[PDB]
């Protein structure tokens, strides 16, 4: 029942499908914190290194934004398709992507690629966020290589994923949402160090990658 | 379909798709071994006979008829580590036993020890309801007299209680028999409508409830959702 | 035929067919995929690029939550252009809907 | 007469002796491990509750949508792998609307049940997809013709009309229940409380509006799913006259 | 759960990936310096027999264009269907921009390529991993490798191939950021001298190339002794 | 060895020693089915069929066993059900298009070598499994009789006389001292047809026959009197 | 349909002309440094524009990177021409007028409906290419700046009218809409 | 080559108060030729549908033979039930529609009852276009029908059966092609009657 | 324990030549409930006990109308009667429209045999698991045909199929001289088809709800009797 | 490759045409000899396979398409557009020479990725 995509286990579960999550699991950590009005994306970062020709939060347009977690050559590939699907709705329609469409289509792909037992699902995890075009509210959606797409207030990803997603648990208050981009930042920054790259992104397609993370660090730390 | 995979040939069929117990496949030593924690507060005198299942003929036992209740239940435990426990139920004066069998989380090494604790602790009338792979059909039997053809034969738990009941310490006990055909690996056996009308009917003359009353509770239970009747329902007209 | 924008919303006063038919079965189905109604903009820029692969000067009114009240029209020969003047029975268009005057 | 391994299951296309296709009873398996979902149909119109199963409590349990509108008169309340579910609701939107552009009609539910299946058929003869369906889903809908109906269809292509269903996870237990609760005269703001109940006993969690929400089918107002005020109080009134 | 590339084993890793990236472990070292003003390509060539033709046999060092080459690493055969396609993939952005291909651009769709062989189960993974060096104007000298996996990174200075651990060593402890060419072309030679297997680090068995100013110079056998003395390896 | 376990779990195989088992086992298929035989004749041939009935249900008129390929072909196999039928099918159309292109009956050694070539192709390669059925068919063209066998593994021969099914041993070779004792007219075949079925074996006897005098080249059966000699004489 | 290009010595300026009435046709925005204004079939013209603003923002997006002026109008001639191969070529006429940051100068291009690529330092199309170019070449001069330029289109639009506009200029602050014309 | 003939001939449709009525000559034409003096140009569909497609015979046999086919596969798939003449409305439509760049030159008009009881006359565009009309006549006479009806309707089912009588009677007498011989189909909730009234031979 | 090894799929035969896979599928028929049908000189009637998922559930469909001259009933997997049921429907409106002509039941019975013979011999598919009572009335008269999924299609004049089927089949027989002379009684010939399905039964009666019977002959277009129709026959 | 959003037009970006500029209906005005031209092959295949019916019965083409069928199924090469080398011994072509063979004949949509699915219509 383990050696292929087209065999129900048993007990009903594919387990093909769930080895394709013990690899997202082995990846590199991604973190994800739902604002007020603001998204901020954490994620985990050689000596000899060329950092000047690398960020593992990739823009799949000018108001969505897309982190993973996984098989870095996988999601290579799948944030391709996500932006030619990003420029075409733009171009088939007027209006952008929304994000609920874009990790729909996302998803797709990836369900897509379970249909059939000659092609190896994408072991990547995506998280997306972003806001909807001309819209306020915050939207953070997950990807995983069953096809399954969740929204989420906050989710981590990747390495180290259970003892970040019980931190973000109890200090997340969905009824008591950080409603700063400096408290959201903080959370997610405390969020990391309990095993730094973060990102934020506000409406209206303003995406920045924050610098100089270690005043927030140090102030985490001495609290 | 043009052509079959060159690459898809079946792992011979001489070994079972058992569960692992211990990761070192390379291990040299003594493999540690199960144990099995028989409550003993039980009266089991207060129970003139006793009835061993395993859970997917449960829908023979209603609670709204029958009204069951626990006494408590078995555990079992195992290092490496393991653990799992299995309640112990009765109605009347009847003693009975559910195993919650399974292929893929429970190895059977587990079942082996439970036959053990459970016939070193009752050696009442003792009443084996299971299912075979290996039968054609429904087969009643007891210690002095075999149905089986030669062919045929049972396995897993309930080969496990029989085989006490038969070989090992403390046989000889005298025990009535019932295994009705069924498919699938263990935990999981599906069984015909035809063989459940020809089990409720039967069982029902040893336990001795009203046979009409007590056939139309367990339909319900069969039939409107169960383990053993799966897809039956739908998947044939 | 004619109608305009205005602060409270829009006002219209006077093989198509199917095509207007059709279409209404398309938003139906974005209606459903998305759960929100289709923009007037992507409503005539879907229209303008189907009536240009198959070369009807249709038009299209609407009022939404963040487009607000405008008015699009398409050319038969695939030109789609907004505009705040339109000219070529009363009908008011809202949030709510439309009502017939 | 040794004991061996047997391959009669791995296979879809593989029967087993007696005629037994495991694949798809497998499949079953699958719904159980997805959220249970009730209906109720009965006059004034039919009822949906399903359990939304929040992995965790960060999960927008507001989003989670295991209840779909097909057409403004029917509706879809699904169980299992999701994944695949979103496969077949697009279909089943697509027949719906594809019908009424050629008839000008609503389509009758018995015939979106019949299209539906048709797809969940398709991995024999209608292949498209190598393993049957892992989802199992409930149509509650009314047509003018036969009234307010309440619909499941199994992954094995196979519909029943149900007056009360229950699947997924605990659907053995709703179901013994539902077989000594439902009546003919079941009215609908009792059925509501009634599928609240089932849900009570069967769900695993506290029974709260955050977590469990309802719909119904009414022909005057349609497929509407309640919003958590309503379901709240229902719930409120639930446990008082518990 | 490593009879085909469409398998993911329990531990959620491809083995036949894996077995892909072992491979090249035992071909010859392929070891790329990035320089100040220029960038540094040499590798070991391993099948080494004197009645091969030595000179105008260019097995480890390709040029895909112009300020570009690849120092390959694994399994000759495949690499050429790789280079032949990123040869066509460059000169097809240049006759659609008019402008040479930047060197990111390149490495990810030949990337995506190798990717693409782990996702199908009639492709085995591509038993070869390059080191990609050129100059664009976007970052000037830039330096790549990449993996039958299908996933690159940049690299100031970076070795490829058998005995990658020893070599990577020392590069980290004697890489200066702010070396020239010239030192690149020192180190090249130190760092591959005490990583082979050989008693010495004879031409025959040698091959460099360097791209600097931008010309791109791969060295024939007679300059490859010279600069060998003059290191005095 | 009759097994050859390895390399009889698919087909298009060969076993070390040039066997493919999976075409051997399909012979066996053969032997499991309901004796049948066929007489070639020096005017036409005859075909003898044991019907096993099975039960009174069956419609007597409509439960016919010896198929008709075409006008002048008369078939009869012993094997599955399902190949022999689909067989015949495959026959039935390449006769009519012969007929269709050359406006002429097809020739029984041309029809023999189109079946032959279908039933080959069903062993070339492991997506389909050999045809379970061994055809005896026969009947008149320009060149007189022609009785042929085709095997599952494709081979077919012309014969004097042929039988299959599990009667067969005991049918060949009273078959074989019939030819040896007469080396037939269309009306003794019949008899002898009907005597050699009572040898081999609840049975019904069937018969059919196809010869150039007594029916001008058409391929009828055996009913009324005809019959209820050729079973007093058996 | 008129559209207009001047290549003055830091920036670009384009010109175009405006049933329905309104209160930015004929343009699209390439890229911040980059525009594009085309002129030609209502409908078959509009599509290409569209296409190509997909692509070079589709370019922009995947390398985080602004594609030059150059390439840019490199891409519309092998795009247009091999949008002609299996039809009938359709009226249209492309001006892409871009400022190219790592040159640090501005460019301008025309592309005619056959799919030629034309560096001018200025440029039209339609009625405008009658008699216009007799005042540019009289009056345009390469050093001219900015605010001497939109004189140059004020001048050059006049005769354009007496005979008988949408400004906006590329810059290294980026496109800009005017109402000076 | 060509691939449209013409055969003449005129169907004229009324919407009364509760029935429904559909008229057609029998006379079959091609270039002053009679071809025959008895083909049916109405036909009964069932369920209380009468239609008639004017024009070319062929395209209008195969839209008929086609709108059959629908009618018995809805009639499978919607467990035998009646089809409503508005379905069939949109049904033929997208028949007709489903040819646009090569369509049928027919002017088809179907006649019912809607779901209601009323009567129901729908007449189609050749390419698929419907609108639903009190009554309309087409063919080649239709422009000499229409005016006189209009001033005696604009009624029973017997005395606008003599308006369509007179209406013909007078069509044959100045047009050619009019044909020799009148059928009649009256729809009501009681079915669908057919009847035939003889006109001029010449 | 050998026929694991043989019983993979439907293309390899075992040592013994028995192809498994193939008749694991004819076994899921006793899957089914059982239906009945029987036939005289000028009636054809079909008798099925339908069965429900549980008891708020409608009980499934199994009676089939191709055309007002023929249907059909069912027994065994439910998915493979939605493909051959409709499949042959798509057969008796396709003759109509391209000839006008009705198809005859012979011919829709053998031309669903084709379909069933390929799936046994191609790998990935797999042998249907339906078998079909079709009963119809046309010129030649009434007409009652079994298919069975390994393409055995047989004229019977009665017979039953599913669960328990051998007790009707027995009754039938005991009978078979009785009701063919049950000519131009519908209302009698359908009461002995119903006497014929009582003796499969076990526990469960007949009921308005679960019972479904249809008839067709030449006064007679096919009809379903469901409901509360079925009444005065129990 | 219809678009994704909506399942009724051409993506026209992934679609890399041109635009949509090169729209549905107006690909109808083509050269005398491209339809006659592009599939001459094709016709002269199935017309030798008609012959092969007629004569040697429907064996012989049944053979001759599941070869070709086994040959082209099985070989997947998204690096190539060569014909199989086995191809051309079917066909018979190993020894011959045509103007498709001299002449076989973006960002976007030429990846193997697209192939695959394709390949398997995934």
């Amino acid at each position: 029942y383990d050696r292929a995509l087209s065999i129900f286990s048993p007990d009903g579960h594919i387990f093909q499908v769930e080895y394709a999550l013990e690899a997202v699991k082995r990846g590199t950590c991604a973190v994800g914190v739902k604002g007020k009005n603001c998204v901020v994306l954490g994620c985990e970062r050689l000596k000899l290194q060329d950092t000047r020709i690398t960020s593992k939060v990739s823009k799949i347009d000018s108001h969505v934004v897309l982190s993973f977690s996984g098989l870095n050559a996988d999601s290579r590939i799948l944030i391709e398709k996500a932006r030619v699907e990003a420029q075409s709705h733009r171009l088939t329609l007027e209006d952008p992507v929304t994000v609920e469409y874009l990790t729909r289509y996302v998803a797709g792909v990836q369900q897509r690629y379970t249909q059939s037992g000659g092609v190896r699902p994408f072991g990547v995890s995506t998280l997306i966020a972003g806001f909807d075009p001309r819209d306020d509210e915050p939207k953070l959606y997950q990807t995983e290589p069953s096809g399954i797409y969740s929204s989420w207030s906050a989710q981590t990803i990747g390495r180290n994923s259970k003892t970040v997603r019980e931190f973000l648990e109890k200090n997340y208050d969905r009824k008591e949402p950080p409603a700063t981009v400096e408290e959201c930042v903080k959370l997610t920054v405390r969020s990391l160090l309990e095993v730094i790259e973060i990102t934020v992104v506000k409406p209206d397609s303003d995406i920045v990658a924050l610098s100089s993370e270690e005043i927030n660090q140090y102030v985490t730390q001495i609290e | 379909m043009l052509f079959k995979q060159w690459n898809d040939l079946p792992e011979p069929k001489h070994l079972l798709d058992l569960p692992e117990i211990s990761k070192n496949l390379q291990s040299l030593e003594v493999c540690p071994v199960p144990k099995v924690e028989f409550p003993q507060d039980l009266d089991v005198p207060q129970y003139s006979t006793a009835v061993i299942t395993t859970k997917i003929m449960n829908p023979l036992f209603p609670k709204n008829l029958l009204q069951l209740t626990s006494i408590g239940e078995i555990k079992t435990t195992l290092t490496v580590v393991y653990g799992f426990s299995f309640p112990i139920y009765s109605f009347g004066k009847t003693l009975l036993f559910s195993m919650e069998e399974n292929f893929i989380s429970i190895s059977p090494i587990f079942g082996n020890m439970i036959s053990r604790s459970i016939i070193s602790q009752l050696a009442p009338d003792i009443i084996v309801i299971g299912t075979s792979d290996k039968i054609a059909s429904m087969k009643v039997m007891t210690e002095n007299e075999c149905t089986l053809q030669p062919p045929e034969f049972i396995t897993g738990f309930i080969g496990s209680v029989l085989t006490q009941l038969i070989v090992g310490p403390s046989k000889g006990l005298k025990f009535k028999c019932l295994v009705a055909p069924s498919e699938g690996p263990n935990g999981f056996e599906k069984l015909s409508l035809s063989d459940m009308g020809s089990l409720v009917d039967l069982c029902g003359q040893w336990l001795g409830f009203e046979p009409s009353r007590y056939s139309e509770e367990c339909y319900r239970l069969w039939r409107c959702d169960s383990a053993a009747i799966g897809a039956q329902s739908g998947l044939y007209i | 035929t004619l109608a305009f924008r205005f602060q409270g919303g829009i006002i219209v006063a006077v093989d198509c067919q199917f095509w207007e038919t059709w279409l209404g079965s398309q938003c139906r189905l974005h209606e459903l995929r998305e759960k929100e109604r289709i923009s007037v903009a992507a409503a005539s820029k879907i229209l303008s690029n189907l009536v240009y692969q198959y070369k009807m000067g249709t038009m299209i009114c609407g009022y939404t939550r963040k487009e607000g009240p405008t008015i699009y029209y398409v050319d038969s020969d695939g030109t789609r252009l907004k505009g705040d003047i339109f000219c070529v029975n009363l009908y008011h268009v809202t949030e709510d809907g439309w009502i017939y005057h | 007469m040794f004991l061996t391994r047997s391959e009669y299951d791995r296979g879809v296309s593989t029967f087993s002796p007696e005629g037994r296709l495991f694949q798809v009873e497998y499949s079953l398996e699958a719904i159980k491990l997805g959220s249970t979902a009730i209906g109720i149909a009965t006059k004034e119109g039919v009822v949906l509750g399903v359990e939304k199963r929040a992995t965790s409590p960060l999960l927008e349990s507001d989003s989670i949508e295991k209840i779909v509108e097909i057409d403004r008169h029917i509706g879809c309340a699904m169980s299992g792998l999701t994944a695949d579910a979103r496969s077949m609701i697009e279909h089943a939107r697509t027949a719906a609307v594809t019908h009424n552009l050629y008839y000008d009609e609503d389509i009758n539910v018995e015939s979106l049940t019949q299209s539906v299946c048709d797809l969940a058929l398709r991995f024999g003869e209608g292949r498209l997809m190598s393993r049957p369906f892992g989802v199992a889903l409930l149509i509650a809908g009314h047509d003018a013709d036969d009234g307010y109906q309440l619909f499941h269809a199994e992954p094995s292509g196979t519909f029943y009309r149900y007056n009360a269903k229950a699947i997924g996870s605990g659907s053995e237990g709703a179901q013994a229940e539902l077989l000594n609760e439902w009546h003919s005269s079941l009215t609908l703001k009792e059925a509501e409380l009634l599928v609240l109940k089932i849900l009570k006993q069967v769900m695993e969690e506290k029974l709260d509006e955050n977590n469990a929400q309802l719909s119904c089918i009414t022909k005057q107002d349609g497929f509407k799913i309640y919003d958590n005020e309503k379901t709240a109080e229902l719930i409120k009134e639930l446990k008082e006259k518990e | 759960y490593d009879s085909r590339t469409t398998i993911f084993s329990p531990e959620g890793r491809l083995y036949q990936v894996e077995y892909a990236l072992e491979s090249i472990s035992h071909a010859g070292t392929a070891i790329g310096i990035m320089a100040s003003d220029g960038i540094v390509l040499a590798a070991e060539r391993k099948v080494t027999s004197t009645l091969l033709e030595q000179d105008t046999s260019t097995e480890k060092l390709y040029k895909l264009n112009d300020k570009i080459a690849v120092a390959v690493a694994g399994l000759t055969a495949d690499a050429e269907i790789l280079i032949n396609t990123a040869r066509i993939h460059a000169q097809n952005y240049l006759k659609t921009y008019n402008e040479d291909i930047p060197v990111e651009i390149l490495v990810r769709r030949l990337s995506d390529i190798k990717q693409g062989y782990t996702q199908h189960g009639g492709l085995r993974p591509f038993g070869v991993s390059f080191i990609y060096a050129g100059y664009d104007d976007r970052y000037g000298y830039q330096l790549y490798t990449s993996n039958p996996s299908g996933n690159y990174t940049g690299w100031k200075a970076i070795s490829v191939g058998a005995n990658t651990s020893a070599a990577q060593t020392l590069l980290q402890m004697d890489y200066k950021d702010d070396m020239k060419v010239d030192d690149a072309i020192e180190l090249a030679l130190k760092t591959l001298s005490k990583t082979t297997d050989s008693s010495a680090l004879t031409y025959d068995r040698l091959e460099f190339a360097t791209i600097r100013k931008v010309y791109q110079k791969i060295f024939k056998p007679q300059e490859i002794k010279d600069i060998l003395v003059k290191t005095g390896i | 060895t009759s097994i050859g376990t390895g390399y009889d779990l698919s087909n298009s195989v060969f076993s070390p020693d040039g066997r493919n088992f999976q075409v051997e086992y399909a012979v066996k298929a053969v032997e499991n089915g309901t004796t049948s035989i066929g007489i070639k004749c020096n005017d036409g041939v005859v075909f003898a069929v044991e019907k096993l009935i099975t039960s009174k249900l069956l419609v007597p008129q409509k439960n016919v066993k010896i198929q008709v390929v075409d006008r002048h072909i008369g078939c009869v196999y012993s094997g599955l059900i399902p190949d022999g039928r689909h067989l015949v099918n495959r026959g039935r159309e390449e006769a009519a298009s012969f007929k269709k292109l050359y406006k002429t009956p097809i020739p029984i050694p041309a029809f023999a070598d189109r079946l032959g070539q279908y039933v080959q192709a069903h062993t070339l390669y492991n997506s389909v499994r050999p045809f379970g059925v061994s055809t005896i068919f026969g009947g008149v063209d320009k060149n007189g009789a022609h009785l042929y066998m085709l095997e599952p593994s494709g081979s077919y021969w012309g014969y004097k006389g042929a039988a299959t099914g599990k009667g067969r041993q005991s049918a060949k070779a009273e078959l074989e001292k019939l030819v040896d004792h007469h080396p037939l007219s269309a009306r003794e075949a019949v008899k002898q047809a009907a005597k050699i079925i009572y040898l081999a074996h609840d049975f019904e006897l069937e018969i059919s026959w196809c010869s150039l005098s007594e029916t001008n080249g058409l391929h009828k059966f055996v009913k009324g009197d005809l019959l209820q000699e050729a079973i007093d004489f058996a | 349909d008129i559209i207009l290009g001047i290549r003055v010595q830091d920036s670009v300026i384009l010109a175009s002309s405006k049933g329905i009435s309104v209160l930015d046709d004929k343009t699209r925005q390439l890229s911040p440094h980059t525009l594009m204004s085309f002129a030609g079939e209502a409908g078959d013209t509009v599509q290409f524009a569209e296409y190509i603003q997909a692509n070079i923002q589709l370019y922009s997006i995947r390398e985080d990177y602004e594609l030059s002026p150059q390439a840019v109008s490199s891409f519309v001639r092998q795009e247009l021409a091999k949008s002609i191969r299996s039809r009938r070529p359709y009226q249209v006429n492309v001006l892409i007028g871009g400022y190219d940051k790592k040159k640090n100068k501005p460019e301008l291009y025309q592309i005619d409906y056959l799919g030629t690529k034309v560096e001018l330092p200025y440029g039209a199309h339609g009625y405008s290419g009658f008699y216009t170019f007799f005042l540019l070449d009289h009056h345009y001069r390469p050093d001219m700046t900015t605010e001497e330029g939109l004189d140059l289109l004020k001048l050059c639009v006049q005769e354009l009218e007496k005979r008988m506009v949408i400004v906006k200029i590329v810059d290294k602050d980026g496109i800009r809409q005017v109402d000076d014309f | 080559f060509n691939p449209y003939g013409d055969n003449g001939g005129t169907i004229l449709g009324i919407a009364g108060e509760d029935f429904a009525v559909l008229a057609g000559d029998t006379r079959n034409i091609t270039d002053y030729s009679i071809n025959s003096r008895y083909e049916p140009k109405v036909f009964d569909c069932g369920d209380n549908i009468v239609m008639s497609a004017n024009g070319f015979a062929a395209d209008g046999d195969a839209l008929v033979k086609r709108f059959k086919n629908s009618v018995k596969w809805y009639h499978f798939d919607h467990n035998d039930k009646k089809l409503s003449i508005n379905s069939a409305a949109r049904n033929i439509q997208h028949l007709l529609y489903g040819k646009r760049f090569f369509p049928y030159y027919v002017h088809t008009i179907i006649a019912g009852l809607d779901e209601d009881g009323k009567g129901a006359v729908y007449s189609f565009d050749p390419v698929g276009s419907y609108e639903r009309e009190q009554c309309r006549a087409g063919g080649a006479a239709a422009s000499l029908i229409m005016p006189f009806l209009d001033n005696q309707v604009n009624l029973s089912v017997e005395e606008v059966i003599k308006l369509v009588r007179d209406s013909f009677t007078s069509a044959t007498e100045r047009h050619i092609q009019v044909g020799d011989g009148l059928e009649i189909l009256i729809v009501t909730k009681d079915g669908v009657r057919k009847e035939f009234y003889e006109l001029k031979r010449d | 324990m050998f026929r694991n090894n043989y019983d993979g799929d439907t293309v390899t035969f075992s040592p013994t030549g028995r192809l498994f896979q193939v008749e694991y599928a004819l076994e899921a028929i006793k899957q089914g409930s059982v239906t009945v049908g029987l036939r005289s000189n000028t009636h054809a009637v079909l008798v099925a006990l339908k069965r429900n998922a549980d008891e708020l559930s409608s009980y499934q469909k199994k009676i089939i109308k191709c055309d007002e001259h023929m249907g059909l009933s069912l027994a065994g997997l439910a998915p493979d009667a939605r493909v051959l049921s409709n499949y042959l429907r798509q057969q008796c409106n396709y003759s109509s429209l391209v000839f006008n002509r009705k198809l005859a039941v012979e011919r829709a019975g053998h031309l669903l045999c084709d379909k069933a013979q390929k799936n046994t011999q191609s790998y990935g598919g797999r042998p249907y698991g339906v078998g079909l009572l079709i009963i119809g009335y046309d010129k030649s008269g009434a007409h009652l045909l079994e298919f069975q999924p390994s393409g055995n299609v047989t004229e019977l004049y009665g017979t039953a199929i599913g669960a328990r089927s051998q007790g009707a089949k027995t009754y039938l027989e005991r009978t078979l001289d009785t009701f063919i002379k049950i000519d131009g009684n519908p209302d009698e010939l359908i009461k002995a088809g119903v006497e014929a399905i009582s003796q499969s039964l076990r526990d469960e009666s007949l009921t308005v709800d679960n019972l479904s019977i249809a008839i067709v002959g030449k006064d007679t277009p096919f009809t379903i009797y469901d409901g509360e129709a079925v009444a005065k026959y129990i | 490759v219809l678009s994704s959003a909506v399942p009724s037009l051409p993506d026209t970006l992934r679609q890399q045409e041109g635009g949509a500029v090169p729209l549905s209906t107006q690909l109808n005005d083509r050269h005398p000899l491209e339809s006659t031209l592009k599939n001459w092959e094709t016709t002269q295949r199935q017309r030798q396979m008609e012959q092969y019916r007629q004569i040697f019965g429907i064996a012989e083409p049944m053979k001759r398409t599941m070869e070709m069928e086994i040959v082209n199924r099985t070989d997947f090469n998204p690096l190539s557009t060569n014909g199989s080398i086995h191809r051309d011994i079917l066909l018979n072509k190993e020894c011959s020479i045509d103007w498709e063979d001299v002449y076989p004949g973006t960002m976007v949509g030429d990846d193997v990725h697209s192939k695959i699915e394709k390949q398997l219509g995934i």
